[PDB]
């Protein structure tokens, strides 16, 4: 329902990108 | 490798394809399937990609003599970048390169989209 | 939300355009 | 506040300001809207975002390897201070950094005409 939707996928995105980030420094 | 040795070699394999398209200019057609210019991380890599398939288009040898006649007009690319290329070493089976070259276009994209998001929620 | 959306979509194509390669 | 710790604390804004451009190639013409090379107390960090402003004028990624290729070679950024700017955490909204980041440039410059004025005037 909703925009409960559009949290779960744009945090989906941030986590993919943020795991994409840590994978490539330090 | 650290992330900067990661963004070197995404710079030379751009040249690397390109190259082999110069030498063997059929190969255009397989790496276009995949890669368009603005899938080049290194923006005159791209710029050359884009001059290349407009004169593939045209059946026009893509060479060092016809890359720069034909280049642009008001965007130009850079003598060292020319160079760069043209003298880079070109492989067999480049089809990891150009996989390799899409798949860091898509993780930019993501990046650029992942930052726009987090900025229209200031 | 709306070129944001339209970004994402195109987005996931690129991504699935990958696969559908074959 | 220590008067060390500040100082430091001014150093340490400065470069996730600039960690954070590195993320968002973007933010700077944000930053740039408030914000010079010489505006920057640690003076390695405007020289980065005078090559980063650089590469942005010529739409070249902001990163790792071309903040290297586009150093001056006559001038040089000591890598302490180059994984210093890499690592630091890229913070949301850089905002009220930037502003501070400004705030301590012009408090220096106000300092710097007390001097010439203190000193011009006992000849």
């Amino acid at each position: 329902v909703e925009e409960i939707k559009n949290a779960s996928i744009k945090r989906k995105l941030f986590g993919l990108a943020n795991t994409i980030r840590e994978q490539a420094l330090e | 490798m650290d992330h900067l040795k990661h963004l070197q070699q995404l710079q030379n394999i751009e040249r690397i394809v390109l190259s082999g398209i110069v030498l063997a200019n059929h190969k255009i057609e397989e790496v276009h399937s995949v890669l368009e210019p603005s899938d080049f991380y290194y923006p005159p890599n791209g710029l050359f990609f884009e001059i290349a398939l407009k004169l593939h288009e045209e059946d026009c040898p893509i060479d060092e003599n016809f890359i720069r006649q034909k280049m642009p007009k008001d965007k130009q690319i850079k003598e060292e970048d020319l160079v760069a290329i043209f003298a880079a070493s070109p492989i067999d089976n480049i089809e990891a390169y150009v996989e390799e070259i899409k798949n860091a276009s898509i993780k930019r994209k993501l990046f650029g989209l992942a930052n726009t998001i987090r900025e229209q929620a200031h």
